């Protein structure tokens, strides 16, 4: 939960990411820990939610 | 680092006083000569 | 020498006080919905209200600016109106942010109440008339001292944090806490306060400033290894007011028994209170010279003319104590301006008068008698704080003016908390405040505490960090 919250924070304060490196950077530079969460949509207006 | 870099940026003084919950007997310890110090304040974690 | 020894170790035992422990600045979360943000309209858009706005807007929080009248913020109805509209129209807060302490003003009509503290009962009492269950958070500019560094609190918000203190632990799940802010409104600052007021809770008593966070918290102080200097010695007259009442006659007894040279009892009724003769009769057999007077402390020009007439040209005034209040009791419900109006008459009104109406004589010392509700909060003690807070305040106001004030904090002396606080003897209660006297503690607590029952009790009541550097308190909170 604080992991989505900090990123969540992160990506507020950002002049519109790319989501396709966000989700590259996350897949391969973080460590896969034991509880994992995912989220999957094509648009740009529930990924914040 | 981006916390040192705000902080610095903006100028602010990162010096507070001596932390209570580390055991010291911060009001004891004070005095401004034979195994005290002058100084009530520091950078600290 | 033995019963000196145990009679100082019994009486340090019981000895307390209150300080600002600095804490890490935490990294806090995002505003969630909307927060109602309620103002003074006599700032307008000044410094504070629209920055904290501004930081709720990028925390993620949908602000709700509500200018408020300064006649308005007093009335509880009207206030209720006014809040019911501008939240019409609009889904329910999920928090409340009161920056009306920042007004630094009295309330007309009732002259001896601010209109901090009056703003700040109507707002909790009309959250309570609109059954909204949004935290309550209020923020208060200079209302306390957490290092020498600062400058002195003022009496106002000092009020509004002893309310807020009496006030949280009977209604927790709507009065948050408070949040201290410094002198002048900046953008980081702001940061911090939405990222602390967005927190889960427990940090209930903060202050920020430009060096770092604090937090209040309670701890023991004491007085075996402090060094004495000037001693205490009752000469001139020494003026003590409610001197008919139990701690009156406490106090008067201790000053007489050693070094008294005129003792000047003050108090509304005087000869007419029920046992000055036999109370003045025992005073005097100490030799004592007594002069019991019948007038009220409130007025100024009653003490104006009681320093002039009543004080003997053969030894200058001294000491001033006061110790002398109405007491009345009021839940939070019930509380209404006037009878903080009647209260603060007395508790705050005679001490400053007394005070304003010195520097033309030099005293030994200013006594001031705080409750320990002003440093707890006790459940009932709604109306009861306010003043013992403001107390302190003026304390520090006077020792920044440079005179030697104290504000003794006192616990229940032996003459309805049987719960926790025991009864303090007089003759420990006489002892701990002379020792306490010379050492130049600006705000001792001496109060008697069994902490196997107290400190669970209080978590009970409300859970809290304050009683986190006390061993006893950290003892019995982790044996449950
Ligand atoms: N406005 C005022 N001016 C002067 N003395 C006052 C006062 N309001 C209260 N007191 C004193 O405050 C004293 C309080 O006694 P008390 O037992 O009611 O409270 P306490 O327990 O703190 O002494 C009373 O003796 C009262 O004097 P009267 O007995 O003459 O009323």
């Amino acid at each position: 939960r604080a992991q989505a919250r900090r990123l969540h924070t992160h990506l507020a304060r950002h002049p519109h990411p790319d989501p396709t490196d966000i989700a590259h950077a996350l897949a391969t530079t973080r460590t896969p820990h034991e509880h994992r969460a995912a989220l999957v949509t094509d648009d740009h207006g529930t990924r914040g939610p | 680092p981006e916390g040192l870099w705000e902080l610095v940026d903006s100028g602010t003084d990162a010096i507070a006083g001596f932390p209570l919950d580390r055991g010291w007997d911060v009001e004891g310890m004070y005095d401004p000569a034979p195994g005290k110090t002058y100084v009530k304040e520091a950078g600290f974690l | 020498w033995r019963r000196r020894q145990r009679e100082q170790s019994a009486l340090d035992d019981l000895r307390y006080k209150v300080t600002w422990k600095p804490t890490a600045v935490a990294d806090g979360a995002s505003a969630t919905g909307t927060w109602l943000v309620v103002v003074p309209e006599s700032l307008a858009g000044g410094g504070w209200p629209v920055v904290v706005a501004r930081a709720v807007d990028q925390a993620g929080g949908r602000p709700v600016v509500l200018s408020v009248d300064a006649a308005d913020g007093a009335d509880r109805s009207r206030l209720g109106l006014r809040i019911h509209e501008a939240l019409g129209e609009g889904p329910v807060p999920d928090a409340v942010v009161s920056l009306l302490a920042l007004d630094p003003s009295a309330l007309p009509g009732l002259p001896d109440v601010p209109q901090a503290l009056a703003s700040t009962a109507a707002l909790v009492q009309a959250l309570l008339d609109l059954g909204l269950e949004a935290r309550l958070w209020c923020v208060t500019s200079g209302a306390v001292s957490v290092s020498g560094a600062d400058g002195p609190s003022a009496p106002e918000q000092a009020a509004v944090w002893g309310f807020g203190r009496v006030a949280g632990l009977e209604h927790p799940h709507l009065w948050a806490g408070l949040v201290d802010l410094p002198p002048e409104a900046d953008e980081r600052t702001a940061a911090r306060l939405v990222g602390v007021l967005a927190g889960a809770g427990g940090e209930d008593q903060v202050a920020l400033r430009s060096s770092g966070v604090f937090v209040r918290r309670l701890v023991r102080a004491p007085a075996s290894e402090v060094p004495a200097v000037r001693s205490w010695k009752p000469g001139g007259t020494v003026l003590v007011t409610g001197g008919t009442g139990g701690l009156g006659r406490q106090v008067a007894r201790w000053l007489a028994r050693g070094g008294a040279d005129h003792l000047l009892l003050v108090s509304r009724r005087g000869v007419d209170a029920p046992g000055a003769d036999e109370l003045v009769d025992e005073l005097t057999d100490l030799g004592a010279r007594v002069t019991v007077a019948a007038c009220d402390v409130a007025d100024r020009d009653a003490v104006q003319r009681l320093l002039s007439e009543q004080v003997p040209s053969d030894a200058p005034l001294t000491a001033v104590i006061h110790t002398a209040a109405v007491l009345d009791d009021g839940v939070i419900d019930s509380l209404s301006p006037e009878r903080m109006e009647q209260v603060l008459r007395v508790k705050v009104g005679g001490a400053v008068h007394l005070y304003e109406l010195t520097r033309e004589s030099d005293l030994s010392a200013f006594v001031l008698f705080s409750s320990f509700g002003s440093t707890f909060g006790l459940p009932g003690l709604g109306n009861y704080a306010p003043g013992n807070a403001a107390l302190e305040a003026l304390a520090e106001q006077w020792r920044a003016e440079g005179r030697p004030a104290t504000a003794v904090g006192w616990g229940t002396w032996a003459g309805g908390r049987t719960h926790g606080i025991h009864e303090l003897e007089p003759a420990l209660a006489t002892a701990a405040l002379e020792q306490a006297l010379e050492r130049d503690e600006s705000s001792p607590v001496i109060i008697d505490i069994d902490w196997e029952r107290f400190a669970v009790a209080f978590h009970a009541k409300r859970p809290t960090r304050g009683f986190e550097l006390v061993p006893e308190a950290q003892a019995a909170l982790e044996a449950a």
